[PDB]
């Protein structure tokens, strides 16, 4: 560890959640169920704020096992 | 997952409240705080502890920012 | 009780016996003013009284000095 | 703390008998540690309260 | 009345009568101040009301500087 | 009040520089009423330092 | 017109007679240094002078410093 | 403002002509330093108005 | 490190003898030594310590 | 390419570890401590490890708070 | 040429040859050391110029404290 | 220009750093720099955010 | 300001060792009034040289300082 | 040949009275010799303190820079 | 052993006049065994003056050195 | 017992062995404190 491993540490931070967004599985969950909702119509309810919900927490069971194998690698 | 999570924070915690007497009982030992040998040391220990907490409620925050964002929106 | 208490101490232990030669010295020769054996011999013993207590003094200020600087950087 | 009683007791002594030097260079001596002692005792407490305003800062 | 009173005050409740003492042998002395035993009460007198004046000061000197460095971290 | 009684301290000093009774006692008062001045500025910013952040987090 | 041009005049007012004396004082020793008398009446007049001029210097210095602490304070 | 400016600038060429002279020196180190204080006692507040309304406008948009 | 360790020697030969003339040089000069060394590795650390502060207030 | 990035922060981060130590190491010599001439050199190197390091970091701020804002939407 | 630039001439154009004065003294005294008639001169001369070259930076300091202050406020 | 005036008042010290006119011209012409530098400084970055603030405010 | 430091350098040129001569021919007859005369003058021009570089350095060291905070 | 403007002032003293050097060496080798041991002591006296004297001054300013 | 700069700078006066670090104390005994010599009594006055000027100038150059020194790093901080 | 280094000296005297004796004992004794004198006072 460094100083310069601190900025890049922190400038990682700071565009963490556009990776997630482009380069990881919540893609590809977050349309499923849109799509499901437009099946049935029902474009109200339920909130994205709910199946974007259930959706984060089914992918990180997919990708933790490529996060903890990095950081003990470093 | 998150009984693993709860040891890494248990483990923070208490090495933290330690460290946090550690330098206080410094302070109050006579023949710490008034020889420079001594003095040296305090002055690391108390610096060393003012970067982990600083960095450690920095990420923490950034991480809970990629949440709201993914979901927020 | 602390560090700048030992290294004086140091000084006072380290010469014990000046303590008490400097008082008897002292009652000789108010007794007989008059007499160079007595007098010739206080001049010696006070003339090292005055240097132990210079030098313990010197030397504890400047310790507070190291030590008053190390302190300001704790913040 | 026995220091702040101790610097108090050095001190009457010497108001008594400001002109002896066995009692001078004691008072020099513990004086000369008391402010080294409360001054690194203030600066310590600060400190700890300044990490607990700024992790609040970055949540606020 | 602050404390700074008390910690001088401590000093000239001692030596109370010394201000009285060298008043009064200023006034013997300067009706013939060549008369040697008068001399010799003087000097002892001044030199120890010298000390308690200036070792007085700084002691509450001491007090004002560690005073006013605590109050700064009132911020 | 304390700002009458180091007015006339100097009231009396300043008729008499030369007397040091007089100084003795005057660094004492003037000593207080500089760590005393000093000691009420600091804890009134603090208390409106306290005010101003709390509307900071609603405006 | 300020509060430190009272500090300094509750001095010139007291000893206000001082600037003169050790004017005309000077003058007359000049006429005769040798003269004991005259020089036994300079010295305490020269004297006195010093430890006023001090005095009045670190007053203003220190009322200066109270006013330049609240003064930061309204930021 | 020239009634205390005028203070501070003529004492100091009074000075010029004796700068060893103590009466010239006790009237100026006044002087000096009470326009010290006025000059930073003037600017603070000029900031406290003015941040008020940056932030009177920054809090509509 | 032998500069702390040589100076608590030559401290101990003064108190022994302090009106030696050989004796008092000596331990001025690592007195004097050792003053300087505590200041200087003292500042280097406040510098060091403040840096990898200011580079976690600027990034958020 | 982009993998530019790996080189210049690889070449950076080695070449700051050895001035950091440099500095330490210009204290431990009883002389480098003690000689006017070798205390004025170190003061021209003290201060441009302070420079460097905080360059680096604002412009790196700046960097990323232009990927930001293009993005974020 | 800038106002700290003005205010350091303002000294220089009041004492205007106490520059010149002084190395006079210094280069007539050099030839004559032992002649008390120099010495009394130059010492009056040389502490003169001291004071002003004292005083002179004293207040450029000041100056530039009242101005680099407000050039903060600035910000 | 300031730094043409400071650059040269500098070199002309360093042949002789103990001359007390030379160093009683540079006090002035470091101090004088400093005003500059920092007073031009401020005024940028003062500029820089009135039209980063604009460039959001129509977002 | 890397040119700064070398400016002083430059007109001190031979004093950094004229002080080293002084100084040894001092240590072999300290009695001598011409050497000690000598000496107080050669030392005393090295006291106020490496002072007087090191407050200019800060000075510089401090307006570089601060732009790069007015980049943020 | 860097000579400094503390080296110049000195200068002045040694090059003012240049003989007197020679002299008390070699009115050495009474009342002659009382007199040239007399100017020469004073000489040395009077060159001590103007250099301590501008040293000083300068001292000063050089604190103000910072 | 830590030998810093100013260690030498007092051992260049030492070992300077090194040869009379003890011929002093020679001459001292010679002479308190027999005070009323004066060919013995005018040599040492010589010595003794050499021996206290060169102590003297020893100790206020090692102090105008830490003078220096510590100047300078004031400015590190 | 002890003793300094100033009675590393005078005791030469009585130890060497009459106002000769006596007043250059205490001339060289009195000197070297003035030595002494000098360094403490550098120490600061």
């Amino acid at each position: 560890g460094n100083d310069i491993s601190l900025i890049a540490l922190l400038a990682f931070s700071t565009l963490l959640p556009f990776i997630i967004a482009s380069g990881t599985c919540f893609v590809k969950f977050s349309i499923v169920f849109v799509m499901v909702r437009n099946a049935l119509g029902l474009q109200q309810i339920p909130s994205n704020m709910t199946l974007n919900g259930v959706a984060l927490l089914l992918s990180m069971f997919v990708m933790w096992p490529i996060m903890h194998d990095a950081y003990v690698y470093f | 997952l998150d009984d693993r999570l709860l040891q890494a924070f248990s483990g923070s915690a208490i090495a933290t409240a330690v460290d946090k007497q550690t330098i206080t009982n410094r302070i109050e030992d006579p023949n710490l705080v008034t020889d420079p040998k001594e003095l040296a040391i305090s002055q690391e220990m108390i610096s060393d502890y003012n970067l982990y907490v600083s960095m450690v409620s920095t990420l923490t925050r950034k991480g809970v920012g990629a949440v709201e964002t993914l979901l927020r929106s | 009780s602390g560090y700048l208490d030992d290294v004086s101490a140091k000084f006072d232990t380290g010469v014990d016996n000046l303590q008490t030669q400097v008082t008897e010295a002292l009652d000789k020769l108010a007794a007989k003013p008059s007499d160079p054996a007595l007098l010739a011999a206080y001049q010696s013993k006070l003339s090292e009284y005055n240097l132990y207590r210079n030098a313990q003094s010197n030397t504890v200020k400047v310790f507070k000095d190291i030590d008053a600087a190390i302190i300001q950087n704790f913040r």
